[PDB]
Formats: structure tokens, C-alpha cells, sequence
């Protein structure tokens, strides 16, 4: 059906919402449980570096999707048809006559044409 | 080569660490790397109990400066990180103002091929075979010029009269009438429909070339030849890349407007309306003549 | 919003975001180095908002894009022929052939 | 990402793992060969890093102490202790902001409504155009 | 017209007169071997055209029916009366009074058969009668 | 004349938007404006082939006609049709129903039905858009009831004035006996089901 | 050089010149006297 399209479709937009931008929550989030230093052995404290390098870098990561699901999003709103015909240029009738005197004269070039006639 | 060094260097100590513990349980030395189990048997290291051992300040101060380091390594990631997609949004921006020019100005959009990009119709005002434009930045331009399958740079339809030495007599060429829309880019978009016009006209026309020569009409298979009075050739192609004789430009007149202007008297034919009395005076197939009747007016005045 | 106008909202929302890491590396800059709980804790009343606020205004652009309903599949155009302004604009030429 | 989950594991696993292991010392046992084997388990027994990153963190020690030179007296481990506590608490405070939230119409399904019965209303007039009952 | 068509391949043509007469010097025993092949079909003939560029793809669908197309137009010619000249300056029909034109038509069929100035129904029902394909034209 | 057809319901306020997504992309508009006589041959004995093809149906074509204009009747074009029903088992297949597409010429028109003495039924007006592709054409509906039985004034009597578009793909076989125009025809207007699926649901329905 | 989540639908080398099937062709063909 053409609802299931559009409405799975955007379900398919608004939970890659939830997947970035949860990301960007749960990243920024743990950053601060990485702050903890005493209690713990110095070679312990060698991981934390590459896991806030991986929650930061997630993070950014995770607004480019962002920036490509809302690219997507304009393309939808703007993938629809267009109302109608859209106005151009339709400036400057055209003579009627001219036309006719082309058309004519120049068929009727070297003819004895005897007028209409009753 | 980094990873290399450190992850063979953990296969070292899979394999160490399975000797230690093929002391026991068989199935952990299984593990090693072949050359290993080739020389040393297996349950050689052996573990033993000694010391706290030692302790220093280093540790803590380690501790807390690469902590220190790492944070603001963030704070570096996020600020720099925070430049270049700001520059991103600087820079897509212009694209989607163009769109202002293109959609907000009501035009073609749809979705394209591996381009990325969007795939307007610029021929929305139509003509024959269809055509979408493939939207294409280009970054010298600000703007984002857009080209499609063509080698040729600029393309119409030239018209002239052979002679019997097949020199020049009559002549002229097809001219569009002039968008001056504010967008360069829309008037690049009615370009590139001329194109596609110019296009679709002359090919349909030559592929309906098929039985020009029931009246003496013919081709050299690159145009219209016109065998017809006083050894003439009408040559009428794609282009490269007195009063008397202004009226033989008025017969140019006749030719190159009223044959497009059958491009479009086609335009209401190939809406298959395909009435049956005109396939009584008619053989194939959806094909207008353009050409024969007009001449034959030519004839019936000969 | 309407037309463009939709896109238009996420084209100015587009800077919106990158600045939110400036918040954020300021946010990590509040006890880092400010060494203040002050910052972050209006930060934390700002990082959030800045994010999901924004993060709203998209999935409320997308349920309204779906209110909106524009058909996703594109059309396969016939091959069109010849829309009015084509025509007429083509008679124009056609005084100016004359 | 897979990385972090083995760097994830691995931390897990230096737990109290490690109060075990502070008394812990390799040594090979009886069946290990003797001639000239020996050198490359004494690199296994060599437990260097790289001798240009052994370098750096000498690097980090005499250069924070540099930056001691530039600061000759100030302690500040002991408040940092609430450097780490205020991280401790403002990431509750963060999480407190974060429960506060709304988060993610269904009318929608209903406009298929409209077209439900529009159906069935479809069956309606062709049913006129059937039967035509009245 | 209702296959129709051309197989391309490769060939050998070995023979002892040429092959071992010389042989073990600028003869080579073997070569061993491979060449080119078309062969064209319908009806009951193959073509063995020679095979050397320069070449244009138009070459073996024209010259091959064009050599057909004399051999039809000698076909009709010899199934025709002598009272009636074909000629190949263009299947000069003969009609008298008129004179005019006899060509099977380039790719799909109906011929471009021509009258000498406008035709009527004559080429029309001819060639709409090749539309029909059944009952050959010649009486 | 086997027609080969589906149905979909077109809500009004997605209507001309919908149009936007035909009449650009397809032959016409094209409004369509025919009165309608189904009368019906109350006739003995049973078993009466009593199906609604059974019953005779004048078709009378009035598109161009005056709203008002007194000659019609029997001076505008007329036509007839009892048709095949479509087939069985024909499940979301397109309907195919076998047709007597009639034509009549003369000031007499109406009377022949009642020269074969078939009582008046119920009537209606064929009123909405059609789009060709060649043979095949798309036929969405409008079906208002007239103001009164043969008066062609409006307004009419839709069933409900937020009328159903009830969008109707078809096509007109000659014959059913070959397989050509089925499965050819059958393609063709299942992509024309693509086409309509970018905007809409139709469906078979029992006939 | 060197060297040198969108969209779907749309408009309506191989460096090699078709050097692949040749060598494959060769393959069969080295031995095609002989097999």
C-alpha cells in the first residue's frame, strides 16, 4: 500500500533520528563516568584517552547522519510535484498576419491568383 | 605497520599466556603461533608469587596530566570539529539558496542516480525523449553548473540550399526565443531543453527519414538531401560542436519555423490521438512528415 | 512553512548545531579548566537544550513532512510534448521567424 | 567501535584481577629449553614499551614539571579530587536534565480511516452501479 | 523481414602445398592455428567474406545484402519478362508510358520501391503487400 | 469487449493534487459528462440471467451538451450495454468484463428498449477523468445522481457531495481467446498500478 | 592521481576491453590444441 511507503519511510527517517542523536546523548554522557582518576592504576587510566576519543568522534559522527537524514528530509518535502505549469516567458503575442502573408504569399508566389470569386 | 608491531605483539601474548596456562587445561596452548609449537613444549612459563612490588608519584601525576591532556584533546576535537562543519553548513547552504531559485521558483525535482544530488527535469516544458539534468557542484563557480551527456558544446539546427555545384542559395538556422530569467542556472536549465529540442526534433526527423523517396527526396544518411527541381540539396543538420533573397530567407522562414512549429503540431500528434481516417491516408507509424506535404504544396505550385 | 520553506527552517537550523559543540568543549571546560560546577550546571540547561530541541524541530519536521504526505516515488514522466508556455513562447519565436 | 568493546573487556577484566596479579612474576619452567632459547622469553620477560613512548611519558613527567617551572608552587590534586567529584555530580545534574525531557502523529493511521470506509463507500456506489438499490 | 543472420568466428586453413614444401625455416610446421570467421545464413547459403581492416561496423549488414540486394534485383529481373529492363541504375521498372524505380528498402523490409512527379497507392500497395510478406512480387 | 479493470477511492482533498501527479504525466483532462438509463428487463420466466449486466443499460454521452438544452434526449448521443460480467476468480486481477459497446442513429432512441418493453431503473452520470495510454485508458469516477429522472440539470446527487474519485485503470480487449493482450495489456496497466502507486491503493473488486 | 543514505530512483570501465574474457579465452586456448 502507498501508506506503508511514506509512513514506514519516515518511521525509517525519525528512528535514524533516534539513532544519532541517542548516540550523541550516550557519548557525551559516559565522557563524564571517564572522568574518574583516583582508585584506579595509572595503566588504567592509558584507556580513557581512546574512550573519549571514540564517544567525541561517535559523537560528531553521529551529527553528520544527522546532516544526511535532514538533506533526506529536504529532499522529501521537496521531491513533490509541482502544482501546475509554471510561469516562463509567454511575453509578445505573435502577429496573426504575418504569419498569413508567409503562408500565403509566399505559396502563392508566381500565381495568377483571380482573388475569391462569387 | 603500527597495528602490526602491537597486535602480533598481543599474539604474543596469547601464546605466552598459553604456556602459562598449558600447564593445565590443553585447550588454550592450541592457540599459538605455529612456529612456537614446533620448537618450545608447551606448559613452560610458570607464574610466581612475589612483592606489591613498587610504587611512585608518577603514577598519580601521569594519571591526572593524561587525563588532563585527554579532555581538553577533547575540548580541541570538539571546537575544530565545530569549524569544519560550520564551515559545511557555509558552504551547503548556497546550494539549497540556488534551490530557492529552483523549487521556491516552482522547477523539477526528483531524486537521482549516485550523484547525490537531485535530478531536475529541465526539460519540465517538454519535447520528446525525457530529460533530467544531473545537478553538479562546481566549485570555482560558488554556484554549481550542471551538464549532461553532450560533447557538444552548443547545438541547433543549420539549413541551406546546395546548388547543382551544391554552393550556398538559400540558408538560414533555428534560433530560440530568449529566457531572461534572474537565475543564470534556469536559463541554463531552458539551455539545456533547447538542446534536448534540437535534439529530439532533427533525430525523430532523420529516423523518420525511412521513406523520403517516394518524391525524389533522399540522404546521404547525414541530413536531408533534396533531389528535387533544378538539382538542389535542402541540407538541413545538427549544428558543429536583395528582398528576393531575404524572402529566400523567408522560404528559410517558412522551413525553420513551420518544421518546428510541426515539432510541435507533433507535439499535439504524439499525444496518440492516432485518428483513423489519417491512418487510412497514412502507413507508418506514429511519424508527422514533417517534410512531404509542405513540399508538396511546393510541387502543386510547381 | 511551505515549499522550501520547510528545508528553508533546516537550512538556518543547519548552524545551529556545530556551535552546540562549542558548549559542549566548554562544558568539558567547566572543571577541566574553569573549574567551576556553575558553568556545567547551567551548560548541562543548555547542551541538552540546544541538541534536542533542535533534534525535535527535525523529527517535527519529518512527522509534519509525513502530515504533508508528499509521495516518495518520482513519477515516470511521459515523455512530455509540449507545455503551454512552450507553446505559445514558440509562437513568439515564430513572429520573431516571421 | 569493536575496539572499544575489546579495550571495554579488557578493563573489565584488570579489576581486582590486577590485586592478583601485583604478585604475580613469570619464569619458565622445567621443559623450557636452555641452550639459547632463553633471550627472546627474557624480551617476554622485558616488559619495555617503546623506548620513544617510555620517552614520551618521560616527556609528559619532566615537561608537567616544566610546567611546574612555570608554576613553581601550587598544589591542586586535593580540590581535584573535586575536580572529579564536580564531574561526579554535574553528570547527575546532566542526567537529571536529561529525565526532565519529553521524548518520541498517530492520527495519521486514522487518515487511513478516511480511506477506509471511503472504501467501503466505494463498494457503495458500485453497488448502484450494480445493483442500483435504492 | 518475417532468423536471419551472420556468426562471427575464427578459421584455419591448413594445406601440406604451402605447409611442409617449405617447412623448418620460414614455413613454421604449425601455427597452430586460428583465423577469422562470418558466415552468413538464410537461405541456404554462407558467405565467406574476406576479413581485413580497416573495417566499419555498416560493412557486413550493407555490402553482404547489398550483394543480395543485386541478386534480388537480377532475381525479380529473371523471374521478370524481357520485355520489361531492369537495370541497376536504379530497378528501373517499366510501366510504359512510365519508367521507375524497383529497391528493397535498407534493415527492416518493405521496399523502397519508387515511382517517377508523386506516387499514389502503386508503391503503397506494393510495399504494404511486403507488409504481408506472403505471395512473392514478380507477376 | 473484454475490459480489463481495478478500483481505488480517491478522497476530494487530495483529488486535483492527485491530478497534478495524472493529467501532467498523462492524455487529458478530460471531464466526462453521460446520462444514464439502466432500465431494467422485468421479464418471466425465472431462471432470469437477473444480473446487473442482465439489465440493459443506455448510455447517452452528453459531454458537450448544454446543462439545459431541451434536444438531447433523443438527438445527443445515445449508446447501450448489458456487458459480461468480469471474470471469476479474478482475485485483485483486473476485472475482465466482456462489453456490447452500442451506437444508435435515428430521432427514435430510447423507445427500442421499451419497444422490448424493459422497465425504468436506476440512473446516474459518468463524471469524472479519464487518461489514455493508447487502447488502454485510466477512467477515475464520478457518479452523481440527476436532479431528476431525465433532466440533465444540476446539481446532481452524489451519494455523498464529498465524493469518492473512484480511480479506475482499464483497457478494452477485442477478443478474450489469445493470451496476447491479456498478459501485454495486464503488464502495461500493472505498471500503470506503479505509476498510481506513488499516490495511490487500487484494488479488484467482485463483478 | 594516482587513482580516480542518497537517492534511488532517477533518469529513466571496465578498464580492461573486455581484456578479462581474452585472458580467459587464453586459458582455454593454450591448451586448446591440446585438450
Amino acid at each position: 500500500s502507498f501508506q506503508r511507503q511514506l509512513v514506514q519511510r519516515t518511521n525509517t527517517l525519525n528512528s535514524s533520528i533516534d539513532n544519532a542523536t541517542l548516540t550523541i546523548l550516550s557519548r557525551f554522557q559516559d565522557i563524564l563516568d571517564i572522568a574518574i582518576n583516583e582508585g584506579k592504576d595509572k595503566y588504567t587510566v592509558a584507556p580513557e584517552v581512546y574512550q573519549i576519543e571514540c564517544h567525541t568522534v561517535s559523537m560528531v559522527r553521529a551529527v553528520e547522519q544527522l546532516l544526511d537524514v535532514s538533506r533526506q528530509i529536504k529532499s522529501y518535502w521537496l521531491t513533490n510535484s509541482l502544482s501546475t505549469s509554471f510561469p516562463t516567458v509567454d511575453y509578445s503575442e505573435p502577429d496573426l498576419e504575418k504569419v498569413k502573408r508567409t503562408l500565403t504569399k509566399l505559396q502563392n508566389h508566381l500565381l495568377e491568383v483571380s482573388l475569391i470569386e462569387p | 605497520e603500527q597495528i602490526m608491531i602491537a597486535q602480533t605483539e598481543c599474539s604474543l601474548a596469547l601464546d605466552m599466556t598459553s604456556l602459562l596456562l598449558s600447564k593445565f587445561k590443553e585447550n588454550s596452548i592450541e592457540t599459538i603461533s605455529p612456529f612456537l609449537k614446533s620448537t618450545v613444549p608447551p606448559s613452560s612459563l610458570q607464574f610466581s608469587r612475589s612483592q606489591p612490588p613498587e610504587s611512585k608519584e608518577s603514577d598519580a601525576t601521569l594519571a591526572k596530566c593524561w587525563k588532563e591532556k585527554s579532555l581538553t584533546s577533547s575540548c580541541k576535537f570538539l571546537f575544530e570539529a565545530k569549524e569544519r562543519l560550520t564551515s559545511v553548513v557555509e558552504t551547503e547552504h548556497e546550494y539549497y539558496t540556488e534551490l530557492v531559485k529552483v523549487k521556491e521558483a516552482s522547477w523539477p525535482l526528483f531524486n537521482s542516480q549516485g550523484s547525490n544530488h537531485l535530478s531536475v527535469q529541465y526539460s519540465c516544458l517538454g519535447g520528446i525523449s525525457l530529460g533530467l539534468g544531473l545537478i553538479r557542484m562546481k566549485p570555482e563557480s560558488k554556484s554549481f553548473e550542471v551538464q549532461s551527456s553532450l560533447l557538444y558544446s552548443q547545438a541547433a539546427l543549420k539549413i541551406s540550399i546546395l546548388n547543382k555545384d551544391r554552393d550556398e542559395i538559400g540558408s538560414s538556422t533555428w534560433s530560440w526565443p530568449s529566457q531572461n530569467c534572474n537565475s543564470v542556472l534556469l536559463k541554463d536549465i531552458y539551455k539545456l531543453q533547447e538542446i534536448l529540442f534540437e535534439m529530439d526534433i532533427w533525430n525523430s526527423l532523420l529516423q523518420e527519414a525511412q521513406s523520403c523517396g517516394n518524391q525524389g527526396v533522399n540522404f546521404t544518411g547525414d541530413e536531408i538531401l533534396v533531389p528535387i527541381s533544378d538539382d538542389h540539396v535542402v541540407r538541413i543538420t545538427l549544428e558543429t560542436s536583395k528582398q528576393e533573397k531575404e524572402l529566400l530567407k523567408c522560404l528559410c522562414d517558412t522551413l525553420n519555423a513551420i518544421a518546428h512549429i510541426l515539432f510541435l503540431k507533433h507535439c499535439r500528434k504524439s499525444d496518440r490521438r492516432s485518428q483513423q481516417p489519417e491512418l487510412y491516408m497514412a502507413i507508418d507509424a506514429n511519424a508527422p512528415l514533417i517534410l512531404r506535404p509542405l513540399i508538396f504544396y511546393y510541387n502543386l505550385n510547381q | 512553512s511551505s515549499d522550501t520553506q520547510q528545508v528553508q527552517n533546516i537550512l538556518e537550523l543547519e548552524a545551529k548545531i556545530p556551535d552546540i559543540l562549542s558548549s559542549a568543549g566548554k562544558c568539558i571546560e567547566a572543571i577541566q579548566l574553569n573549574n567551576s560546577l556553575e558553568d556545567f550546571r547551567k551548560y548541562s540547561k543548555e547542551f541538552l537544550e540546544t541538541v534536542e530541541f533542535i533534534s525535535t524541530g527535525l523529527r517535527r519536521q519529518a512527522l509534519e513532512l509525513e502530515k504533508a504526505e508528499v509521495p516518495v516515488v518520482s513519477l515516470q514522466p511521459k515523455k512530455r510534448y509540449a507545455s503551454t508556455p512552450l507553446s505559445n513562447l514558440i509562437f513568439d519565436q515564430s513572429s520573431k521567424l516571421i | 567501535n569493536i575496539l572499544l568493546s575489546q579495550i571495554h573487556s579488557l578493563s573489565n577484566n584488570l579489576a581486582a584481577h590486577s590485586h592478583t596479579l601485583q604478585t604475580t612474576s613469570i619464569y619458565p619452567s622445567l621443559e623450557f629449553p636452555v641452550k639459547e632459547q632463553e633471550p627472546l622469553l627474557t624480551t617476554l620477560l622485558r616488559t619495555k614499551a617503546l623506548p620513544e613512548v617510555e620517552e614520551w611519558e618521560a616527556n609528559t613527567l619532566q615537561e608537567y614539571e616544566a610546567s611546574i617551572s612555570s608554576q613553581p608552587k601550587k598544589k591542586e590534586a586535593n580540590d581535584a579530587y573535586q575536580k572529579d567529584q564536580l564531574w561526579d555530580q554535574a553528570r547527575i545534574i546532566f542526567m537529571e536534565e536529561r529525565e526532565n525531557y519529553s521524548w518520541f502523529r498517530q492520527l495519521e493511521i486514522d487518515r487511513a480511516t478516511e480511506e477506509q470506509n471511503a472504501n467501503q463507500m466505494l463498494t457503495d456506489i458500485l453497488s448502484f452501479m450494480k445493483s442500483g438499490k435504492r | 523481414q518475417l532468423g536471419h543472420y551472420i556468426h562471427i568466428f575464427v578459421n584455419t586453413q591448413p594445406i601440406s602445398a604451402f605447409e611442409r614444401t617449405l617447412s623448418s625455416k620460414r614455413s613454421s610446421c604449425e601455427y597452430d592455428h586460428f583465423l577469422l570467421l562470418v558466415e552468413w545464413h538464410h537461405d541456404g547459403i554462407v558467405e565467406h567474406v574476406p576479413l581485413d581492416d580497416h573495417m566499419d561496423a555498416q560493412h557486413l549488414l550493407l555490402l553482404i545484402t547489398q550483394k543480395h540486394a543485386q541478386l534480388i534485383l537480377e532475381q525479380i529481373r529473371k523471374e521478370l519478362h524481357p520485355n520489361i529492363f531492369s537495370e541497376h541504375v536504379g530497378g528501373g521498372l517499366k510501366i510504359h508510358v512510365f519508367d521507375n524505380e524497383i529497391i528493397v528498402k535498407v534493415n527492416s523490409v518493405t521496399g523502397r520501391l519508387v515511382l517517377s512527379l508523386s506516387p499514389p497507392r502503386h508503391l503503397r500497395a506494393a510495399e504494404k503487400n511486403i507488409a504481408l510478406n506472403t505471395q512473392p512480387p514478380a507477376q | 469487449m473484454q475490459e480489463l479493470y481495478l478500483l481505488g477511492v480517491v478522497p476530494s482533498r487530495r483529488f486535483e493534487a492527485v491530478v497534478n501527479s495524472l493529467s501532467k504525466t498523462l492524455d487529458g483532462p478530460k471531464t466526462i459528462l453521460e446520462f444514464w438509463v439502466v432500465y431494467r428487463p422485468k421479464d418471466v420466466p425465472p431462471n432470469l440471467p437477473r444480473q446487473p449486466d442482465s439489465w440493459l443499460r443506455l448510455c447517452s454521452n452528453i459531454e458537450s451538451h448544454d446543462e439545459t438544452d431541451t434536444e438531447w434526449s433523443k438527438n445527443t448521443q445515445w449508446s447501450m450495454y448489458l456487458e459480461g460480467n468480469s471474470e471469476p476468480k479474478r482475485e485483485d486481477k483486473c476485472g475482465i468484463r466482456p462489453v456490447n459497446r452500442a451506437k444508435l442513429t435515428n430521432g427514435s432512441v430510447t423507445e427500442f428498449v421499451e419497444k422490448m418493453g424493459y422497465e425504468f431503473s436506476h440512473e446516474y452520470i459518468i463524471q469524472g477523468l479519464e487518461y489514455f495510454f493508447f487502447d488502454t485508458t485510466v477512467r477515475i469516477y464520478q457518479t452523481l445522481i440527476p436532479s431528476q429522472q431525465r433532466s440533465i440539470k444540476p446539481p446532481f446527487h452524489p451519494m455523498n457531495e464529498e465524493q469518492p474519485w473512484i480511480l479506475h485503470v482499464y483497457t478494452h480487449v477485442a477478443d478474450a481467446s489469445n493470451q496476447v493482450a491479456m498478459a501485454k495489456a495486464e503488464a502495461n496497466l500493472t505498471k500503470v498500478k506503479t505509476l498510481l502507486s506513488a499516490f495511490c491503493d487500487l484494488k479488484n473488486v467482485r463483478l | 592521481d594516482n587513482l580516480e543514505e542518497n537517492k534511488n530512483q532517477s533518469i529513466e570501465p571496465e578498464d580492461f576491453s573486455v581484456v578479462r574474457a581474452f585472458m580467459q579465452s587464453l586459458h582455454s586456448s593454450k591448451e586448446a590444441p591440446d585438450v
